[PDB]
């Protein structure tokens, strides 16, 4: 991964994890589970959905195209429809083919990009409130609750409050 | 008390490739590349495409005797051809700029089959029957194109004729007719008498004369002889004047024609069907909003642009790792 | 005692477009999308197009009484047809080959027209007036073209003519002529009288002889007969040879043609001015260093690649955020 | 933002800094303003400058080019024509309009790595000497004058003489 | 105790190109364009290229005097052409639907030349002989084409002559023949007797009248009358007829031609050596498998794709920073 | 670079280490040396010679292809063969050089990343038990020995084993 998070230092993914791209998974006293990002998930399915619909904009669809027939004294003629053809085919195809593994390398790195950035607003919020073990988790100090628990994925924690160190 | 981190998952199996790495199975994916088709050829924007079957062309406008099933036609989509569209020129001979005639069609939605120069009205001082051979037969009777007129000489005495259609149809006419080529000096005389005869044909745009080429070829389906076959697009107010002294093949019906764009002609072995749809290839219909498809080349309609991949499969979510 | 490290912002209301975003914002960036245009036609290095006006590229070269203010011109940086272009060929008839030799001046920057059979010296023995006809009439009489001498007979008199050139011109020469062909045998005496004449043209590369055919067409102009139009491009030291026992439309003035780059013909309502260009398209000049242009595809000069999109902005910036 | 930074967690832009794409702000004894990083914005404008001029090189300019004429028994090759100068007109209008899309999109993650960089390259330099407040800001615990300032945004801040940090209690 | 990250760095001098930098030293690269060419024209599938000399290909299948050399020629993996490749075409006259038949000969691995109208047998009625000229000598003594046979009238009697072959063979048969145009009416009886003399050709679907187009001319080659040669391709079991009262410049020998794929016609100078090759240019051979090439457009074989680059440099390692 | 690692924070490259393109270089009690780390490598090596034959196998080799003559009276014809010719080299020239430079940008910027995300396997694996001296170095505060500092590039460095290195801390 070009951002090191996916199939990096948080070695895997959720399938506990089924309404969001990007997400949390916590502890609590009140219990466990998942829940979904709608910030960064909505951003994502947002840009993914424009790029999807922008490369197939680029693709104009064709119209009527009907081969044409020659005589045996326009070989030529007919030789260069065919170079013609053949041409624009060879262009299309590779156009095509390219554009799809290019934008598929990009579009994974902006999975991992979304990744890296979301484990990093988290963790500019909490600093000495909790430490950073790995695999994309922290381990919390001042015993959070579900209501603490929501402000971080809300973006809202109030570092300072806490101090139960 | 903890809190972790990290991306969706799934029992996705779709792989997309890229750059650096092939085969990288992603929890979401969309496929570009449309790969499957009716296997009909259907109508669009509910009109039929016309069958032409076992003719070609050639043999539906000329008017060859087993293309009868097409004398009805008037309007169509578009046009198929079949492995076994032989049956075209039957007497033997070059359909001159044929190629030409088929890409005019190409761009033609309808016309109106009308019969320019009325066999039993037209001809008062020429013979308008005996204008038959073998070569052209159907269910073994000697037979003719069914919009040509072969004249010959009414006794000993084929004169000089001068016929003038003035077109009066609002819409382009597609005018045919042909010249005979006698094998010998006594054929010429026979059909014709008139061993110096001549084809005079002019419009307003057309101006061309036709002398016979009298000699000994191989022959094709019985005939040494040869029939050549012209045709030209008159325009609305324009008059085409016929002027013979022998060896004109005149034309008995011509075509006003209607033009419309996104039609043509295609080869095809697939079945008509009773369906509508709105891209049609050589193999089939496609019902298909994608930007690509492998189907086919040959397109008609609004369809998705024919490209040689066998694979387009774009990521859209992020790499999946369950990890058992 | 505090640090910040932030980025640019402004007052700019530029937009981009990404493959993830749509209208994005930013600080600072570029048009590659030339959209301004002269709607004048202007001279390329100084040189001056040539308009054509009323007349097409057939009046032009064959003279037609209508043109008369071209027979000046001797070099353009490119030719310009009009949607009043009409004045080409007055008397009917096919002008041979006539698309190709439009392509033939696409490279010709200039040329050096010159009499190359004069008319009150080259014809002792037939006559050089009398070869007009209403259906080129201007400004009141029957006329005809200024570059073509219509031959007819001197006193019930047409004797076998042979006239030749030979190319002293060192580069190629552009020979025009026309071969009539009148409506009925009566026409053809009064003209030429003599029944049965011919034409025929030869040099290096070119044999032809050509037969009156007489035939009554479809009244074009007036005219039942109709005329041919031929040229040719005879090589430098090569030699021309006309014989003809009538029938002859006799070149009177020929083009030696000095080939040059970077010409060609285009289809414009736009006016003329005297004002300097580098680039030219129908619609206008063009002054501009951007790679793109969406004004037109038919392009004079040297010009920026024609496409048609409506927009093509690139960021040079980053994301504008003034959030003050 | 592809690093975060810009429209991340720098919030927003300053219609204060001027002269460069991106620099500093400073809260001082003495008192405040803001100054651009000439190095990283430098090094920006050679970039981008570079990235334009070669999409236009690539670009060859179109020379003359105009139309034929056919006549009504060359449908055939006129339609090549067509199909010809409209094939090629479908490829180039995809190209630009495509390279355009996809630079503009490096172009603003380019900015986005730019910033991204200049914030960890001080903080890699203040390291204890302060501490990160977010929104892309250090609280020095030293008291930093101007030319320490001006050391900080010169790539030469000291550390660690002022090592008396340990006001971090 | 420290333990410090980095990365590669070496002796490489190798640059590449970025969108925001030039010239960037890298520590390993590939280059994708192939510039170095063999400079020979090799062998292709162990067979070695058919050389015409001096010799185009209207004078090597007509059969030129001076390309005598290429009368063993039967089987070839190319045509090559050269700059003194000029003997072709030793009678003035045009070649008709000559640069068609150079494509066909593309598509061509090898052929059979038969005699199929033997000179000896042929024409009892008619002179052999007499037809040679000094516009096609050998020796400094008048010749004539090696593979086509010109019939004069014997003695001052012309009979109207019909002769046919059929194709026997199991391939197409290129058939090769020509019609004289003499320079004025007394020298077509000189030759032909007979004022309207005409050739008609005609097989299966080949048919085709010619008339002597008579006409004064500039001389070429010292010959002030013009021949156009012609051909077509007759297909297994097809009979071509030759009916001629004059003017005919009959077939003597044909070729049975075995179509293969991959093949055409270049011209060049490069010398040819015994050495086998996958990829031919007119430059040279290519023993690359690299996917781009700077060398040249034309190509014959597995070659990769020309283009215009000077340099397509491709990283594959990273920035190189030696510093030490 | 894009990353910050190459040509950034890291200066310059080791002309020392030649078993690969990243690596790690220890001072120790036992000793100096260079060990390029193999998995980082080897799986960049994976994917630059999939970019390399990714983009070779796209462009499809040219078969025969030679050129047509033209009569003096086919102008029209032999100047659309020509804008076609022209047209398509135009194109391919464009595709190839336009490919090759893009590809190159990106591959740069490979190596960029993969030399920052190594930094930061490590910077994550010591935690307290080293600190940042700058130049892609850690200063160690527990002493480690060689078969310590294999376990640092082997991802298996047992950091809770040392809490000697918060005595040195101070
Ligand atoms: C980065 O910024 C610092 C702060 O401006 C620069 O260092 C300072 O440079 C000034 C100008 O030369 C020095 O002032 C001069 O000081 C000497 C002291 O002996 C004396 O001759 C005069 O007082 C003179 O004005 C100043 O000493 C120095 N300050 C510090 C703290 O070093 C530095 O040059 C910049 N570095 C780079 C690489 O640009
Ligand atoms: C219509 O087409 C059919 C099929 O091509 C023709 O039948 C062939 O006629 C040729 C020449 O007589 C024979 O050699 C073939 O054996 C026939 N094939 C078949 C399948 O019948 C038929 O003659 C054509 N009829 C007309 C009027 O054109
Ligand atoms: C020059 O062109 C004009 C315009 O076509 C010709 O005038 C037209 O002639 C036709 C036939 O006589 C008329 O039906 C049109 O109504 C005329 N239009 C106008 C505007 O007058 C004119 O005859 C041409 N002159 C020559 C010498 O060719
Ligand atoms: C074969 O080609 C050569 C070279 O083009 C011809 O030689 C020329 O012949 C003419 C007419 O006799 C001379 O005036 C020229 O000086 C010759 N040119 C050169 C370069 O030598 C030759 O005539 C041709 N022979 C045949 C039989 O076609």
């Amino acid at each position: 991964g070009l951002f090191g998070a996916i199939a990096g230092f948080i070695e895997g993914g959720w399938t506990g994890m089924i309404d969001g791209w990007y997400g949390y998974h916590h502890q609590n006293e009140q219990g466990s589970g998942y829940a979904a990002d709608q910030k960064s998930t909505q951003n994502a399915i947002d840009g993914i959905t424009n790029k999807v619909n922008s490369v197939i904009e680029k693709m104009n669809t064709q119209f009527t195209a009907v081969g044409k027939e020659f005589n045996n004294l326009e070989r030529r003629i007919e030789n260069l429809n065919k170079k013609v053809d053949d041409g624009f085919l060879d262009i299309w195809t590779y156009n095509a083919e390219l554009l799809v593994l290019l934008e598929n390398e990009r579009t994974l790195d902006f999975h991992d990009s979304n990744v890296r950035n979301l484990y990093e607003k988290v963790k500019s919020q909490l600093k000495n409130n909790a430490k950073e073990i790995g695999n994309g988790c922290f381990e919390f100090y001042h015993k959070c609750d579900d209501a603490c628990m929501e402000s971080v994925r809300n973006g809202t924690y109030d570092y300072p409050k806490y101090s139960e160190e | 008390d903890t809190i972790c981190i990290g991306y969706h998952a799934n029992n996705s199996t779709d792989t997309v490739d890229t750059v650096l790495e092939k085969n990288v199975t992603v929890t979401h994916s969309v496929n570009l590349l449309e790969d499957s088709h009716n296997g009909k050829l259907c109508k669009l924007k509910g009109i039929a495409p016309l069958q032409l079957g076992k003719c070609n062309i050639a043999g539906w406008l000329l008017g060859n005797p087993e293309c009868d099933l097409l004398l009805t036609a008037s309007s169509w989509s578009y046009i198929v051809e079949t492995s076994n569209s032989e049956n075209g020129t039957c007497y033997p001979g070059d359909f001159i700029d044929y190629e030409e005639l088929r890409e005019q069609l190409s761009s033609v939605s309808s016309f109106e089959k009308f019969e320019i120069f009325p066999k039993t009205s037209s001809w008062p001082n020429h013979e308008t029957t005996k204008g038959v051979t073998a070569a052209c037969s159907y269910a073994g009777a000697s037979s003719f194109y069914r919009n040509l007129l072969w004249l010959t000489k009414k006794g000993s005495s084929y004169p000089k004729l001068s016929k003038s259609y003035v077109n009066n149809k609002g819409k382009e006419v597609l005018v045919l007719w042909g010249v005979h080529h006698p094998p010998t000096g006594t054929d010429q005389q026979s059909l014709y008498q008139n061993a110096d005869a001549y084809v005079s044909v002019g419009s307003s745009k057309y101006n061309r004369r036709f002398t016979p080429e009298i000699a000994a070829r191989p022959k094709v389906r019985g005939q040494a002889g040869r029939m050549n076959y012209y045709w030209t697009l008159l325009e609305p107010g324009d008059t085409i004047t016929f002027e013979a002294t022998g060896n004109l093949i005149a034309p008995w019906y011509a075509f006003a024609l209607n033009r419309g764009s996104g039609s043509g002609i295609i080869t095809s072995d697939a079945p008509v069907h009773d369906c509508n749809t709105k891209c049609q290839t050589p193999h089939g219909a496609i019902n298909s909003s994608l930007p690509f498809q492998n189907i086919h080349p040959v397109t008609i309609g609004e369809c998705p642009k024919y490209v040689r991949s066998t694979k387009l499969r774009m990521a859209t979510g992020l790499r999946n790792i369950p990890a058992r």
